[PDB]
RNA sequence: CUUGAGUCUCGUAGAGGGGGGUAGAAUUCCAGGUGUAGCGGUGAAAUGCGUAGAGAUCUGGAGGAAUACCGGUGGCGAAGGCGGCCCCCUGGACGAAGACUGACGCUCAGGUGCGAAAGCGUGGGGAGCAAACAGGAUUAGAUACCCUGGUAGUCCACGCCGUAAACGAUGUCGACUUGGAGGUUGUGCCCUUGAGGCGUGGCUUCCGGAGCUAACGCGUUAAGUCGACCGCCUGGGGAGUACGGCCGCAAGGUUAAAACUCAAAUGAAUUGACGGGGGCCCGCACAAGCGGUGGAGCAUGUGGUUUAAUUCGAUGCAACGCGA
């Protein structure tokens, strides 16, 4: 409302260090269990460059660059007229949402143990599969369906 | 209001469409008329032109 | 399917729907398209992007007839007023006027009342 | 007698009035061509109109009503009111070189006439709009607001009705009283060599001084300062009602009480509060997220119910793991 700094810096990822990796293996960590999480994030990436056979980054780098989304809708409540005016996602914003869907649609692929499921909806959205992507192409979807106001 | 301008270069030229015809003039009549408001919410604006 | 390569577009851009109908300088309906129509309705139909999709839906029905260049013909306001024309020359068409057909009398009927809230 | 009032002469502006023509834009309707699956409407809808071909578009025709722009802080009129252009008939206002009459003036109970819209009668007219009415919708309901239609009417001629927030809520006539900015129209002077500048009458906006006023405000177009005549008021409700008279085709108009009852009714301004008024700001208020409650078993508190008693208290946010 006020408040205007920029961003809580993060630290980088332990073992490769990226920022954007880092806040990966946060979005995953629950009931503030940093340790677990970071076994998780790493139990799966490493098994993705196993198959991939890429680095980790580059590897992980295209999972995103399906479920990355660039343009979302946002309601203006106008006039008792609740529009969905449609906008693009900034940079630092963007790669956020793919990190969170990841996550959240891995956890529910109901598979055995969390560490596997994160490393398969990692590999399926390399080329638009997980649920990942669906929720991805519905926010654009949702948007231009609103071009009208955009 | 007609407009043929030489030489393609696609350009609108909106400006006499909302030069007086168009909105404005289209906007005025679509509800009803008018009667004892225009003698006077039209000449309540001569009040602000004023000053 | 008789090659005119120059007509005239018509919009008909009412403050709910918008129209396009392509036909030669005679008056002669070639194809015709409609936001309505077009698929969104209502609280969708009446945008600007509505003549956009309608407009360009226009040619894909009548640009079989070999048209080149194409007058302009609007009346009315709301949306789609200049969307419409827009998206035509986008699509190719070698415009050359844009003319308002716009009725306005020179006060005659009486308007409705309507609208009262 | 001439300064009031009037007449004449010559000019000036004007939607002043009555009659008759007429033009362009648009709406609707009819016919035909092109063309094809929607159109129309709303917040969404639906009624409705569409394949018996709508809408759109083009062509021709029929008809009624009103006159974009100019247009205005404008102009004219007793008021009501009066906007395209042209002709015919006709009223008033103003200026000025003056000429003429010679107080012929001001006001006006009763009287006479003019009176918006709606309404009424006879006969026309009828496009658009639209009381009534009929559907669709919204809503708890919706005899409404909105949508789809639509009769009277709105238009004309002639007769009637005579009312309105018929309002500047401010009777008419005349004389005085600082100023500022502007509009409209007549006229005089100025190298007018000029757009022009300066005067000076008529009508007209806003601001404001004195003064006036309860205040708001008015303020040379007064609600200031005076004179002439007229109209009207005397607390609120009951009531502009009843009764009677007069008028009216009718709807109703006009004149106009009393009983009973109240201690107020009311005007302006003030402070605050509120507004489904406006502007500007804050708070995990929202938005951006993370994790929950609501489902489950159990703990606990409250209500309810039960009970001989279920001790008393706390119950919107500010009671309900609260006094305990
Ligand atoms: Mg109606
Ligand atoms: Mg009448
Ligand atoms: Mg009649
Ligand atoms: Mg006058
Ligand atoms: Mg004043
Ligand atoms: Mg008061
Ligand atoms: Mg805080
Ligand atoms: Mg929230
Ligand atoms: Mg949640």
């Amino acid at each position: 409302r006020r408040r205007v700094i920029g961003q809580r810096k993060i630290l980088p990822d332990p073992k490769f260090g990226s920022e954007l990796l880092a806040k990966f293996v946060n979005i995953l960590m629950v009931d503030g269990k940093k340790s677990t999480a970071e076994s998780i994030v790493y139990s799966a990436l490493e098994t993705l460059a196993q198959r991939s056979g890429k680095s980790e980054l580059e590897a992980f780098e295209v999972a995103l660059e399906n479920v990355r989304p660039t343009v979302e809708v946002k309601s203006r409540r106008v006039g008792g007229s609740t529009y969905q005016v449609p906008v693009e996602v900034r940079p630092v914003r963007r790669n956020a949402l793919a990190m969170r869907w990841i996550v959240e649609a891995a956890r529910k692929r109901g598979d055995k143990s969390m560490a596997l499921r994160l490393a398969n909806e990692l590999s399926d959205a390399a080329e638009n599969k997980g649920t990942a992507v669906k929720k991805r192409e519905d926010v654009h979807r949702m948007a231009e369906a609103n071009k009208a106001f955009a | 209001i007609k407009v043929r301008e030489n030489e393609p270069f696609d350009v609108a030229l909106r400006r006499f469409k909302r030069s007086c015809e168009k909105a404005g003039v289209l906007a005025e009549v679509r509800r009803r008329e008018f009667y004892e408001k225009p003698t006077t919410e039209r000449k309540r604006a001569k009040a602000s032109a004023v000053k | 399917r008789k090659q005119v390569s120059d007509g005239v577009a018509h919009i008909h851009a009412s403050f709910n729907n918008t129209i396009v109908t392509i036909t030669d300088r005679q008056g002669n309906a070639l194809g015709w398209a409609t936001a309505g129509g077009s698929g969104f309705r209502g609280s969708r139909k009446s945008t600007p992007f509505a003549a956009q999709v309608a407009a360009e839906r226009c040619a894909d029905a009548v640009k079989e007839y070999g048209i080149k260049n194409l007058e302009v013909m609007v009346k009315g306001p709301g949306p789609g007023r200049e969307s419409t024309i827009r998206a035509l020359n986008a699509a190719g068409f070698r415009i050359t006027n844009i003319t308002d057909v716009t009725p306005i009398p020179h006060n005659g009927c009486r308007p409705p009342k309507k609208r009262r809230v």
